[PDB]
DNA sequence: GTTGGTTGGACGGCTGCGAGGCGA
DNA sequence: TCGCCTCGCAGCCGTCCAACCAACTCAAA
C-alpha cells in the first residue's frame, strides 16, 4: 500500500555526484593534491562516526544522530502498540492546504471530513506537541475562504437573479480561464449568500446588500479577485483561510494551547492511520473546529527543539581566498556545526560536527566542554559534499527542529546549502519541511527571507540588529559587547591552510564552528525571541512565520478585519520649531507626548468609517460639538466624533492600551517566569499600537487612508504649536509659574526669568528655561505637563516631563548634544569618532567635546559666543574661557611633530579590494604605499589585506622615491596619495607625519560639531579654530646660510630685543 | 588704551597710497616687521628679496612700545592687512588705525577702516575690521651697512640696464664701474654704457663713483623684479665688502621699495 | 548609501608682453 | 626713424563645484 501522499524527501539514494577536495587523499601524490573531484558515483551515501560506518537515509537502532521521527519513507518505526491518547496539544504554527477527496478516497477519514474536501477543500493543519513531547498535526476541515461584492453592481452587470446563477457566470470564467488550470470546475463549488453590510470607508456610506461569495481554494480565489468582474470592487478577497479560522471561531489563537473536544452531534476528532500522515509527526487527527477549545491555565511552551546551526565554506577555484558562490562547483560547504536544545528548559542536548573529511576535535576543545556540562560532540565525517548535505537535511527532516536559529543563517547558510542542494544537485526540497512533500521551502531575497512550513527560523543577526547598537555586528564583536566574551577568531584565511594540513588541523576548524553555535545559542536564550514573536502572533491573530517575514502592515489589518466584522462593515480589497543652532547653558526641559499618534486618534476618534470629504455628510449634525473639521492638505475633512459613530482604530487602540495597562499591573506581583511572559506580553502590544499610524499611511498598503495618516500629523503639528503658544502665554512671568507651582519659589536662579521652546520635532518640546535651576525643574516639569495636558488636549492625549539637559548644544533638526541633570551626557544625530579618521583626531574630538560640556569655563564662553553674530568673532577677541578649548589643539597640533609621539595613533588603513593593477584610480594612500614596500626592500606584501598608513611630511626624500614600479603595468608638490607611508617604515626611520593632513582632519571633525556656536558657518569656525596655532616664520636654510654669508642681520630669533631693535633701524638706514 | 598706536588719515594716508600704488598686488602676502622706527615690509619676489620700510614719521600718530612684533599680512589666508593700501580697494577711504594689545609672544593687531561719507562724515567700515595674533616667533634676516657705491638711474636709464640684463643663467651679466668713472652693463649679446660722477641722458648721478668695481649675476630675476615691482627709476647700491656681493635696488618714485640680489663672489 | 580624495573644468582677478600710434 | 608709453590680449593660477571612483559595507566563508 504505501504512504496514500508520496513522501518526497530522500529515504533512500544509490547513486550521486561525488564532489571532494583532492587534498583529503593524503596517499595521493602532491601532483594530484589541488582542485575538487567531481564526478557521479554509484553507491549509497555513507556517514562515518567514531570508527563505524552507516548509510545515510539507513533508519534503525545504532544511528549518529538524534530521531523524532515516527515514519521514514512511510515505514512505521513507533514502538509495539504506540497509541498515545490525546487531549490538551501546543500550536506553534498552523499550514494551509488543499486535499481533494479523490486523492483522499484510500485514506480511511470519516464522512465528515471527505464531503468538507469533495471535490477539493482547504484544510487548515495545526502543527505542535502534546506535553509529552509527542510531535502532533491536527488537520482542522470546513473553513472556506469568502469575499463580497455589491449585489447591485453584479446583478446590474451579469443580469444575475438569484445566488445560483452567480455561481455559474464564477464557474464559466474558471472553465474559460486562460491555460484551463480549473476545467472540471462547476457551479457547486461556490456558495453565494446575500448579506447586508457597509463598505468601512466614510461616515456617509449606507448599509447595502452584498454577495458573500464562500470558495473551497485559495488559489480559485486569487484567480477570481484578480480576473472576475474587474470593474466590480471585491472586499476581503486577500483574507487567507488561516485568518478566516482564527477570526470565526472567537477565542482562537495561533500560538498556545488547545483540547480535542466533542463537536455537535458528538462529533469526535479521528486520528488519521500512519500511512495518511501528512507529516513528519507522531500522532494526526482530523476534526472540524467545533472540536477544538482553548485550554486556559495552560501557557508554558512544551518542549519544542531548537536548532542551532552554522556552516562553513571553502572556496575552490584559483584563489582559496575569494568568498565562495554556491553555483560553482568547486566552492564547497566543509563543515556544519549543529547544537540541539530543548526550548522548554534551554537544555543543549546535541553537539554534533558534520565534517567533509576526517576531523579530530583538539583534545583542549573536548575538556573545555567536558567542564561546562556540555554534551560531548558527535562528529559526523563524510567522503563528499553531498553526503554530509544529505545527511544534514536527513537530521533537519528526522529530529523536525520545531525553531531554527544561527547568525545571518536567512542571508547565507540556508540559501548557500539550498542553492548546492538545488542547483548542484538535483535535490527537491518541498518534503524537508514538517509535510512530507509538495511544502514550502523557500529563501528568496528582498537582506533575504526563508519560509519553511513547520520549521521558525530566527536568524538572531535580525534580533541583535534590532535590539542593540554596536560598531559592529560580526559575532565576534557582538559576543564581546552582550556576554562579555571574549574569544579568538579562525580567519577563512586561515582556513585554506589548516583544512590541507590534517585531520587535526580540520578539527581546529571545528571547534571554532562548534564555539560559534555556542555563542549564538547564548544570545538566543539571552533574548529569548521567540517569546515576543509568539506574543505577537498572539495578539495580531497571525502564525508565528508570518509574523517574523510579513510586514507590520498584515498585524493591525488582521486586528481590524475581526473588529470591522463585529461591527457589521467589510473591508475592499485595492516653523517656528525649528531651532536655532547655538549652545545653552539655562535647563531645557523636554516635553514628551506619551504615544502621540495612538493618543491623537483615540482622542479625535480618527478612522475610516468616521471620516468624510462631504459637508452634505455631518449637515444633520452640530459643528464642533458632533464633529470635527479640519484642513489637511488643502481639503476640508470631516470626522465625526465617538458619539456619533466610534472610531475603530479607537477602539483597537482604546482596548490595548487597557490590556496593557493590566498586565504591567500584574508584573510586581508575578513570579520570576511569569516576569519574563507578561514582559513579552505588554512589550508585543506597544508594537502593534504604534504601528497604527503607519498601516494608516502605506499608499498601496492593505487598507490606505492617507487621510487618516495626513490628519494625525496635521493636528501633530497644531498641537505641539499650541503646547508653545500656551507655555509662552502663561508662563512670561516667574509670578505666573509660581501662581501655578509655588514650589517654585526656591527654584529661582539669580538672572532673568524667561521660558522659551527653542525646539519640537513630531512629539517633543524642547523648553529653555532661563533664570530656573536645574534640580526641581524635573519635577515642576512634571507638574506643569500634566497642567498643559489638562488645559489644552482631550484624553488619552498625555505631555509628560522626560529629561532636563543642564547643558545643550542644539546644532540642526535632530542633531543635539546635551548632559542631562544627573551628568550623564547624550548624543543625537551626530557621530563623533568616524570610522575614516586616525585615533588622534577621534579622542582629540571627545576631548574638545568633553571640555564644552564638562568645563564650566568652556561652557560659558561658548554661550557668550551666541550674543554676536558669527562674523563679528572675526573681528574681536573671543569670550574669555576659550582659552582652554585652544589649549587642546595647541597641544594636538604640537603632538603630530612630536618625535616621541606614538605613530600608532596616527595610523589609518585601507584592504587591498584587487591586485593594483586592475584599479582606475590609481592615486590611493594604500596603492602608494604596496609600491613602496616593494621598491625599497622588497616588504612583507599584501592581497585582499589591510594596508596599514601614515601621512608623512615631504622631507625630499618622498620626492626622490616617489617614481613607483607601477609603470611597469606628482615629481613636485606631493598628493596625500603620494606621501602616505608604511608605518614600519616611517618608525624605524624617525620620519615627520605630515602636519598640515592630521591638522586639517582634526579641524575638519571639530567643525562637525561646533560650527553651531557660529551660526552653523563652518568657514568662520575653521577660520577661529585656526587662530589658536602659533604661527612662526623663519627663511629657507640655503636661503638664510646666503644672506648670512651676504651680510644680512638677524631680526628676531634668539637675538635679544636690544640686538633686533638695533638690527632694524640699520635695515631701515640701508634701505631708505 | 593700546599700547602701540598707528593712524594714518589725510596727508600721511595720501602719501602712503600714492607709495602703495605702483606695488599693486606685489606686497599684499607679506611679514609686516613692526617697532619703534616703523613698520618694515619684508616679501620674496622670483627668489629675491624685497623690502618696503615705512618710517614712524610717515605715520598721522605712531606709538610702540615692547619688543618688536611680527605679523603675516594675510588674515585667514584670505584678506590682506595691506589690501586697504590697494589704489581703489576702498575708494572713499579717509583713516586707518592700527592698534597693537596684549604681552608679548601673544600681542594681537586690529586694523580699523573709516570712510568719509556725504559731508565728510568718517564712518568706520566695522565689517571690514582685521584681527592679527603676532609671531610667537620668528626670523627675518635684513640688509644692514652703508653701501660700496650709489649711482641714481631715472626711468630711461634703468629700463637701460634692464634691457642690458641677461635672459637666463647660461648668459649671466657684468656690472662694471671703471677708473674713468665709466659705468657699464653687458652680457653676452649687449652691452650699455654711463658716464658716472659725484653729486646728457648718459650722465648718471651718484656717490663714491670713484670705486671701480666689476661684478657678476647670473639670473635674469633683476629685470623680472623690478618691472613686477613698477620701478620707476631707483639707486643702484653695491655691496662689496662681503663673502658674497650684493646690489640693492631702492626705487625713487612714489614707492620706497628695495630689492636685493645677491652677486657672484669676485 | 555615503562620504573622501581627486580631477577636470568654468571662471575671475592679475600681470606681463607685444604691437601700434604718437611725438620728438 | 627710433624710442617710449599705453592698451589689449593671452597665459596663469587659485577657488569652487560637480562628478567619479572606491572603501566600509560586513557579515556569513
Ligand atoms: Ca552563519
Ligand atoms: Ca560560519
Amino acid at each position: 500500500t504505501g504512504p496514500t501522499q508520496r513522501h518526497t524527501y530522500y529515504s533512500e539514494c544509490d547513486e550521486f555526484r561525488f564532489i571532494a577536495p583532492r587534498v583529503l587523499d593524503e596517499d595521493a601524490p602532491p601532483e594530484k593534491r589541488a582542485g575538487v573531484h567531481d564526478g557521479h558515483l554509484k553507491r549509497a551515501p555513507k556517514v562515518y562516526c567514531g570508527g563505524d560506518e552507516r548509510d545515510v537515509l539507513r533508519v534503525g537502532s545504532g544511528g549518529f544522530w538524534p530521531r523524532r521521527s515516527r515514519l521514514w519513507g512511510g515505514v512505521d518505526h513507533a514502538p509495539a502498540g504506540f497509541n498515545p491518547t490525546v487531549t490538551v496539544f501546543h500550536v506553534y504554527d498552523i499550514l494551509e492546504n488543499v486535499e481533494h477527496a479523490y486523492g483522499m478516497r484510500a485514506a480511511q477519514f470519516h464522512a465528515r471530513f471527505m464531503d468538507a474536501i469533495t471535490p477539493t477543500g482547504t484544510v487548515i493543519t495545526l502543527l505542535g506537541l502534546t506535553p509529552e513531547g509527542h510531535r502532533v498535526a491536527v488537520h482542522v476541515y470546513g473553513t472556506r475562504q469568502y469575499f463580497y461584492m455589491n449585489k447591485e453592481e453584479v446583478d446590474r452587470h451579469l443580469q444575475c437573479r438569484a445566488p445560483r446563477d452567480l455561481c455559474e457566470r464564477m464557474a464559466a470564467a474558471l472553465r474559460e480561464s486562460p491555460g484551463a488550470s480549473f476545467r472540471g470546475i462547476s457551479a457547486d463549488h461556490f456558495e453565494a449568500e446575500v448579506v447586508e453590510r457597509t463598505d468601512v470607508y466614510y461616515y456617509e456610506t449606507r448599509p447595502a446588500l452584498f454577495y458573500r461569495v464562500y470558495v473551497r481554494s485559495g488559489r480559485v480565489l486569487s484567480y477570481l479577485c484578480d480576473n472576475f468582474c474587474p470593474a466590480i470592487k471585491k472586499y476581503e478577497g486577500g483574507v487567507d483561510a488561516t485568518t478566516r479560522f482564527i477570526l470565526d471561531n472567537p477565542g482562537f489563537v495561533t500560538f498556545g494551547w488547545y483540547r480535542l473536544k466533542p463537536g455537535r452531534n458528538n462529533t469526535l476528532a479521528q486520528p488519521r492511520a500512519p500511512m495518511a500522515f501528512g507529516t513528519s509527526s507522531d500522532v494526526e487527527f482530523n476534526c472540524t473546529a467545533d472540536n477544538l477549545a482553548i485550554e486556559g491555565g495552560m501557557s508554558d511552551l512544551p518542549a519544542y527543539k531548537l536548532m542551532c546551526f552554522d556552516i562553513e565554506c571553502k572556496a575552490g577555484g584559483e584563489d582559496e581566498l575569494a568568498f565562495p558562490v554556491a553555483g560553482h562547483p568547486e566552492d564547497l560547504v566543509i563543515q556544519i556545526s549543529c547544537l540541539l536544545y530543548d526550548l522548554s528548559t534551554t537544555a543543549l542536548e546535541h553537539v554534533l560536527l558534520f565534517s567533509l573529511g576526517s576531523c579530530d576535535l583538539p583534545e583542549s576543545h573536548l575538556n573545555e566542554l567536558a567542564a561546562r556540562g556540555l554534551p560531548t560532540p558527535v562528529v559526523l565525517e563524510f567522503d563528499s559534499e553531498f553526503e554530509m548535505l544529505l545527511a544534514f537535511m536527513t537530521l533537519v527532516k528526522q529530529y523536525g527542529p520545531e525553531f531554527v536559529t544561527g547568525y545571518n543563517i536567512i542571508n547565507f547558510d540556508w540559501p548557500f546549502l539550498l542553492a548546492k542542494l538545488t542547483d548542484i544537485y538535483k535535490v527537491p526540497l518541498d518534503g524537508y519541511g514538517r509535510m512530507n512533500g509538495r511544502g514550502v521551502f523557500r529563501v528568496w531575497d528582498i537582506r533575504s527571507k526563508i519560509k519553511v512550513n513547520g520549521m521558525v527560523n530566527i536568524d538572531m543577526y535580525g534580533i541583535i540588529t534590532d535590539k542593540i547598537k554596536l560598531s559592529s555586528y560580526k559575532l565576534n564583536a557582538v559576543a564581546e559587547a552582550v556576554l562579555k566574551d571574549k574569544k579568538k577568531d579562525l580567519s577563512y584565511r586561515d582556513i585554506p591552510a589548516y583544512y590541507a594540513a590534517g585531520p587535526a588541523q580540520r578539527g581546529v576548524i571545528g571547534e571554532y564552528c562548534i564555539q560559534d553555535s555556542l555563542l549564538v545559542g547564548q544570545l538566543f536564550f539571552k533574548f529569548l525571541p521567540h517569546l515576543e514573536l509568539s506574543a505577537v502572533a498572539r495578539l495580531a491573530g497571525i502564525n508565528i512565520t508570518r509574523t517574523i517575514y510579513d510586514g507590520q502592515q498584515i498585524r493591525v489589518f488582521t486586528c481590524l478585519l475581526r473588529l470591522a466584522d463585529q461591527k457589521g462593515f467589510i473591508l475592499p480589497d485595492t516653523r517656528v520649531l525649528d531651532p536655532t543652532s547655538g549652545f545653552h547653558v539655562n535647563p531645557v526641559v523636554v516635553f514628551d507626548f506619551a504615544s502621540l499618534y495612538p493618543s491623537i486618534i483615540q482622542a479625535h476618534n480618527l478612522c475610516f468609517s468616521t471620516l468624510s470629504l462631504r459637508a452634505d455628510a455631518v449637515a444633520h449634525l452640530e459643528a464642533g460639538k458632533d464633529y470635527l473639521e479640519i484642513e489637511v492638505g488643502g481639503r476640508r475633512l470631516f470626522f465625526v466624533k465617538a458619539h456619533v459613530r466610534e472610531s475603530l482604530l479607537s477602539i483597537l487602540l482604546r482596548d490595548w492600551l487597557a490590556m496593557r495597562k493590566q498586565i504591567r499591573s500584574r508584573i510586581p506581583q508575578s513570579s520570576p517566569e511569569e516576569a519574563v511572559l507578561l514582559d513579552k506580553q505588554q512589550a508585543a502590544i506597544k508594537v502593534v499600537c504604534n504601528s497604527v499610524y503607519g498601516f494608516t499611511g502605506v499608499q498601496h498598503g492593505l487598507l490606505p487612508c492617507l487621510h487618516v495618516a495626513a490628519t494625525v500629523t496635521t493636528i501633530g503639528r497644531e498641537m505641539l504649536l499650541a503646547t508653545r503658544e500656551y507655555v509662552h502665554a502663561r508662563w512670561a512671568a516667574f509670578e505666573q509659574l509660581l501662581a501655578d507651582f509655588p514650589e517654585a519659589a526656591d527654584m529661582r536662579a539669580p538672572g532673568p526669568y524667561s521660558m522659551r521652546i527653542i525646539y519640537g520635532d513630531t512629539d517633543s518640546i524642547f523648553v529653555l528655561c532661563r533664570g530656573l535651576t536645574a534640580a526641581g525643574l524635573t519635577a515642576v516639569g512634571d507638574k506643569m505637563a500634566s497642567h498643559i495636558s489638562r488645559a489644552l488636549f482631550l484624553p488619552p492625549i498625555k505631555l509628560e516631563c522626560e529629561k532636563t539637559f543642564t547643558k545643550l548644544l542644539l546644532i540642526a533638526k535632530k542633531k543635539y548634544i546635551g548632559v542631562i541633570y544627573g551628568g550623564k551626557m547624550l548624543i543625537k544625530g551626530v557621530d563623533l569618532v568616524r570610522k575614516n579618521n586616525c585615533a588622534f583626531i577621534n579622542r582629540t574630538s571627545r576631548a574638545l567635546v568633553d571640555l564644552l560640556f564638562y568645563d564650566d569655563t568652556v561652557s560659558g564662553a561658548a554661550a557668550a559666543l551666541a550674543e554676536r553674530p558669527a562674523e563679528e568673532w572675526l573681528a574681536r577677541p573671543l569670550p574669555e574661557g576659550l582659552q582652554a578649548f585652544g589649549a587642546v589643539l595647541v597641544d594636538a597640533h604640537r603632538r603630530i611633530t612630536d618625535p616621541e609621539r606614538d605613530i600608532q595613533d596616527f595610523v589609518l588603513t585601507a584592504e587591498l579590494s584587487r591586485h593594483p593593477r586592475a584599479y582606475t584610480n590609481k592615486r590611493l594612500a594604500h596603492l602608494t604605499v604596496y609600491y613602496k614596500l616593494m621598491a625599497r626592500r622588497a616588504q612583507v606584501p599584501s592581497i585582499k589585506d589591510r594596508i596599514p598608513y601614515v601621512i608623512v611630511a615631504q622631507t625630499r626624500e618622498v620626492e626622490e622615491t616617489v617614481a613607483r614600479l607601477a609603470a611597469l603595468r606628482k615629481p613636485r608638490k606631493l598628493l596625500v596619495s603620494e606621501l602616505a607611508e608604511d608605518p614600519a617604515y616611517a618608525i624605524a626611520h624617525g620620519v615627520a607625519l605630515n602636519t598640515d593632513y592630521y591638522f586639517s582632519h582634526l579641524l575638519g571633525a571639530a567643525c562637525v560639531t561646533f560650527k553651531a556656536l557660529f551660526g552653523n558657518n563652518a568657514k568662520i569656525t575653521e577660520s577661529l579654530l585656526k587662530r589658536f596655532i602659533p604661527e612662526v616664520w623663519h627663511p629657507p636654510d640655503d636661503v638664510a646660510a646666503r644672506l648670512r654669508t651676504a651680510g644680512f642681520g638677524a631680526v628676531g630669533a634668539g637675538a635679544t630685543a636690544e640686538e633686533t631693535r638695533r638690527m632694524l633701524h640699520r635695515a631701515f638706514d640701508t634701505l631708505a | 588704551g593700546a599700547p602701540c598706536q598707528v593712524v594714518l588719515q589725510g596727508a600721511e594716508l595720501n602719501g602712503i597710497l600714492q607709495a602703495f600704488a605702483p606695488l599693486r598686488t606685489s606686497l599684499l602676502d607679506s611679514l609686516l616687521v613692526m617697532g619703534d622706527r616703523g613698520i618694515l615690509i619684508h616679501n620674496t619676489i622670483f627668489g629675491e628679496q624685497v623690502f618696503l620700510p615705512l618710517e614712524h614719521s610717515q605715520f598721522s600718530r605712531y606709538r610702540w612700545r615692547g619688543p618688536t612684533a611680527a605679523f603675516l599680512s594675510l588674515v585667514d589666508q584670505k584678506r590682506s592687512l595691506l589690501s586697504v593700501f590697494r589704489a581703489n580697494q576702498y575708494p572713499d577711504l579717509r583713516r586707518v588705525e592700527l592698534a597693537i594689545t596684549g604681552q608679548a609672544p601673544f600681542r594681537t593687531l586690529v586694523q580699523r577702516i573709516w570712510t568719509t561719507t556725504s559731508d565728510g562724515e568718517a564712518v568706520e567700515l566695522a565689517s571690514e575690521t582685521l584681527m592679527k595674533r603676532e609671531l610667537t616667533s620668528f626670523v627675518v634676516l635684513v640688509p644692514q651697512g652703508t653701501p660700496d657705491v650709489q649711482l641714481r638711474l631715472t626711468r630711461p636709464q634703468l629700463t637701460k640696464v634692464l634691457n642690458a640684463t641677461g635672459a637666463d643663467s647660461a648668459t649671466p651679466t657684468t656690472f662694471e664701474l671703471g677708473v674713468n668713472g665709466k659705468f657699464s652693463v653687458f652680457t653676452t649679446s649687449t652691452c650699455v654704457t654711463f658716464a658716472a660722477r659725484e653729486e646728457n641722458a648718459k650722465t648718471v648721478y651718484g656717490e663714491n663713483t670713484h670705486r671701480t668695481f666689476s661684478v657678476v649675476v647670473d639670473d635674469c630675476s633683476m629685470r623680472a623684479v623690478l618691472r613686477r615691482l613698477q620701478v620707476g627709476g631707483g639707486t643702484l647700491k653695491f655691496f662689496l665688502t662681503t663673502p658674497v656681493p650684493s646690489l640693492c635696488v631702492t626705487a625713487t618714485g612714489p614707492n620706497a621699495v628695495s630689492a636685493v640680489f645677491l652677486l657672484k663672489p669676485q
